[PDB]
């Protein structure tokens, strides 16, 4: 976390800062997106 | 609904004060489970108790 790292959560791949969420999701979300579609919050595929 | 051979399934329950036995108003049907069954359906039909 907090660090400019690459991403691969079961292939939602990216490239970014991971800090903690501040928003909800529902039981079977599994990522969340912005006004222009892309990923902006993922679910951990091993924690909740 | 079947997308794409998976069953998927929606749900909601809240309350009602019944007037003309389907109330009005809106709501937001959540998910309740995803069925990757593959099996192709034409025709349903009810269990009453």
């Amino acid at each position: 976390k907090n660090k400019c790292v690459n991403f691969n959560f079961n292939g939602l791949t990216g490239t970014g800062v991971l800090t903690e969420s501040n928003k909800k999701f529902l039981p079977f979300q599994q990522f969340g997106r912005d006004i222009a579609d892309t990923t902006d919050a993922v679910r951990d595929p091993q924690t909740l | 609904k079947n997308i794409d051979g998976y069953f998927k399934i929606y749900s909601k329950h809240t309350p009602i004060n019944l007037v003309r036995d389907l109330p009005q108003g809106f709501s937001a049907l959540e998910p309740l489970v995803d069925l990757p069954i593959g099996i192709n359906i034409t025709r349903f039909q009810t269990l009453l108790a």
